[PDB]
């Protein structure tokens, strides 16, 4: 379990690292957005736990 | 030989120095008393270098320095200013309240109510830049240090019951497009110098 | 557009909202202009409900409240002058240096230049209402600390580095100079009663 949330605080800041490097760009969060699919989904531990 | 000032424009320049900025918001009684005078403001304010400032479009008063006839010199050498000058880390929190403000203000249009914030999304805002210590305890006092020393400036009122803040919309003329590109310039000069 | 104050009173009125007091003694050019420009000044101040009283024998400027000549309102209340008590150590002290003061009027006359006195004077003399609080050292950096908060209002001088200090003639303007005399004589005879 303490691992998982390890896992999950760590696929959050490798998506708002990104979100602020792309100074210029959209795509990469409406294609997001618009899908209601876990936003901060990680599979190699959050599809096995859940 | 003796003329005062008429009394009701001297409390509300009193009143407007005393808090620094004045709203519709709050205070609409003085308020409207500036916004119908602003030359007798703005030539009481005139000896001691402040000048008034206006936003009909909110409803937000401010005073600002000056540098007529004495131009350059720094802002904040000014001898009345009474408060230290901006912190970079608070600079950063400045930056993020003003991005939720552009959010709110686009979404809802300009000076529609108020524009609120919950103090959860600004947790993990500065959580990418300041750092993780794993203790929400601490990143919560660090967090609550910078918005109090920000109420120093005016620019938030304090957490409330619902651990919520109000972004007080002077926030929109301290982080414009000359200040924020002058500020860019001296972050990307210090870039530079770290390489 | 509009003619500007000019930069010397400008400066003056400034500084003198800054400090609360000017001194020929210290600044020689400042002073000297707003004697020459007085109705300029009590107009620039007129508006904000401030206005200075001129002490020609001491050669001291101080802002005080200029409100109405006993209105309802018997006493003065203030937007920008936050009234302030000081706490008890404080109050002693004031009131020791006030004594210092008119005793030393009284013999080398009013506006005399003030005799220098050493901190090592002062000390048994703060000794005689507090007792020791246990090592010189503690009372000397009491005493020192005292010095420094009381500079803040402009009452003494910073220490020299022989380590006196002067009596600065604001000390005579004080709000209501009964009061010190009153709780000085009255701890200085409870001593005696309890002794």
């Amino acid at each position: 379990f303490r691992r998982v949330e390890d896992s999950w605080r760590e696929a959050d800041r490798a998506l708002r690292q990104s979100i602020i490097g792309e100074q210029y760009h959209r795509g990469d969060i409406v294609e997001r957005l618009l899908n209601d699919q876990d936003a901060l989904l990680n599979t190699p531990e959050g599809r096995v736990f859940d | 030989s003796e003329t005062r000032t008429l009394q009701k424009i001297r409390e509300a320049t009193q009143e407007l120095l005393k808090y620094g900025l004045l709203e519709e918001a709050s205070k609409p009684n003085l308020y409207r008393i500036v916004l119908s005078h602003p030359e007798e403001v703005t030539r009481i304010l005139e000896p001691l270098d402040l000048d008034i400032g206006i936003d009909e479009i909110r409803g937000l008063l401010y005073v600002k320095v000056r540098l007529d006839e004495t131009p350059a010199q720094d802002e904040w050498a000014h001898p009345l200013v009474r408060r230290q000058r901006l912190n970079l880390e608070q600079s950063l929190l400045v930056a993020i309240l003003r991005q939720h403000f552009v959010a709110w203000e686009q979404e809802s249009g300009t000076g529609a109510s108020q524009a609120q914030i919950a103090i959860d999304d600004l947790l993990p805002q500065l959580q990418i830049y300041l750092g993780d210590p794993g203790s929400e305890s601490k990143e919560r006092t660090r967090l609550l240090t910078l918005l109090d020393q920000l109420k120093g400036h005016g620019l938030v009122t304090s957490p409330d019951a619902h651990e919520r803040i109000v972004i007080r919309p002077i926030i929109a003329h301290l982080a414009d497009p000359i200040n924020l590109q002058a500020l860019l310039a001296w972050l990307r000069e210090q870039i530079a110098q770290q390489t």
